[PDB]
C-alpha cells in the first residue's frame, strides 16, 4: 500500500490538473510537515512552488484590476465608489498577506533548515525573497520598507549561494536574477542597478553558452529571453 | 508589471 | 447616500471584474433577498446569472477533467489511484450539489415568484432547468432520474411561455432551444428529438428574420450559430 | 461537450 506521501503527491497533481490549487497547496503543505532531515524531490519542491504561485497570482492580478480602477476614481472624485473599491482591495490584500505568511513560515521552518545543496537553498531563499516582494508591492509606510528590507536579505543570501555554487546558465539562478532585478525597477525605484543586475546576469550566460555550452536549455533560453526583454524595455525608457 | 520567473 | 441595494450591486460588478465569482454570487444574493413585489432589473438579473454560471462553470471543468482521468486508470485496472481520484471527483460533485441548491431555492422563494413579464419568467424557468440538468450530468441511478424529470418540466414550462410571449429571435428564448436540445442529446440520449428542437427554433428564427427583422441582432445571431454548429456536428455523428 | 448558452 502506498505512503501518506505518496497519496498527498498524487492529490497535488489531481489538484494541478483540476486547477484547484488551494488544495494543492494543502496536499503539497501535508508533504512538507512530514519530512524529517531528507528534503523535497525536484518534483514534490516545484508542486510546492506552483501550487503558491497560482493561489498569489489571482489574488495578484484581483489586486491590479481593483487598483486600477479606484486609481480612475480617485482621478474623478468619485469618493463613494472609492470608499467602496478600497473595502474590496482590502479584503484581496488580507488573502495576499494570509497566502504570504503560510509560504514564508513553512520556509523559514522546515524548508530552509533541510536544503543540502545549492540547488535548493537558492530555490527556497529566492522563494523567500519572492514574497516578501508581493507583500512590498501592496503596502505602505512602515510595512512596506520592512518587506523591501526582508525581500533585499533573502535575494542577496541566494545570490551569494548561486554565484558560487549554480552555473550562470541555471534556471534557478537566471530566474533569481530576474526577480532581483525586478525587485530594484519596481519597489526600490532603482533602474540603475535593476539594468546592472539584470544584463550581468545574461551577459555571463551567454558567456558560458558560447564556450561551454549547457543542460537543460529548454527553460534558460526562455527565462534569458524575459531578462532581456525587460532590458530593452527599460532601457526605453531611460531614453524615452 | 514586468515579467517575472 | 446610496442603498444598500446600490452598493451591493456595485460590489457584484467589481467582484465580476476581479474574477471572484463566489462573492459576486453572494453580493447578488443580498440584491435578491431584499426584494418585495418587485423584481430584478434587467441588468441586475444578468449579473447573477453571470455569477453562478461562473462558479458552477469552474467545478464542472474540473469534474470533467477529473472523470476522463479516472476513465483512463479504470482502463489501466489501476484500482489505488481510481480510488484517489474518486475522492476528490466525490469533492468536486458536493460542491456542485451546493451551488445548484443555492441558486434553485432562490429561483422556487424569490425569484420566480416576482417574474411579471415573460422575459424574466422564461429566463428563471430556463434557468431552473439549467441548474438541475447540472446535476443530471454527473448523478447516477435514482438520483439521475429525478435531476432529469425536474429539468424536463422546467424546460417545458419554460418554454410553454416562450413560444406563446417571445419572438422567435429573442435570444433567452433560442438560448432556451439552444439548453432544451443539448438536455435531450446528453442526458436523455436521445439525438431524434434533440435536433428536431434545435433545427425548429432555428428555422422560426430565420423565418421572422427573414421577414420582420429584429432587434438585438448581436446576440441571437451568435446563439443561432450555436444552434447550427451542434446541429451539423449532430447529424454528422448519426450519418458517421 | 456541446454548446450550451
Amino acid at each position: 500500500a502506498p505512503t501518506a506521501r505518496e497519496e498527498n503527491v498524487y492529490m497535488a497533481k489531481l489538484a494541478e490538473q483540476a486547477e484547484r490549487y488551494e488544495e494543492m497547496v494543502e496536499f503539497m503543505e501535508k508533504v512538507s510537515n512530514s519530512l524529517g532531515s531528507e528534503e523535497l524531490t525536484v518534483e514534490e519542491r516545484n508542486l510546492l512552488s506552483v501550487a503558491y504561485k497560482n493561489v498569489i497570482g489571482a489574488r495578484r492580478a484581483s489586486w491590479r484590476i481593483i487598483s486600477s480602477i479606484e486609481q480612475k476614481e480617485e482621478s474623478r472624485g468619485n469618493e463613494e465608489h472609492v470608499n467602496s473599491i478600497r473595502e474590496y482591495r482590502s479584503k484581496i490584500e488580507n488573502e495576499l498577506s494570509k497566502i504570504c505568511d503560510g509560504i514564508l513560515k513553512l520556509l523559514d521552518a522546515k524548508l530552509i533548515p533541510s536544503a543540502a545543496s545549492g540547488d535548493s537553498k537558492v530555490f527556497y531563499l529566492k522563494m523567500k525573497g519572492d514574497y516578501h516582494r508581493y507583500l512590498a508591492e501592496f503596502k505602505t509606510g512602515a510595512e512596506r520598507k520592512e518587506a523591501a528590507e526582508s525581500t533585499l536579505t533573502a535575494y542577496k543570501a541566494a545570490q551569494d549561494i548561486a554565484t558560487t555554487e549554480l552555473a550562470p546558465t541555471h534556471p534557478i539562478r537566471l530566474g533569481l536574477a530576474l526577480n532581483f532585478s525586478v525587485f530594484y525597477y519596481e519597489i526600490l525605484n532603482s533602474p540603475d542597478r535593476a539594468c546592472n543586475l539584470a544584463k550581468q546576469a545574461f551577459d555571463e550566460a551567454i558567456a558560458e553558452l558560447d564556450t561551454l555550452g549547457e543542460e537543460s536549455y529548454k527553460d534558460s533560453t526562455l527565462i534569458m529571453q524575459l531578462l532581456r526583454d525587460n532590458l530593452t524595455l527599460w532601457t526605453s525608457d531611460m531614453q524615452d | 508589471y514586468f515579467s517575472s520567473n
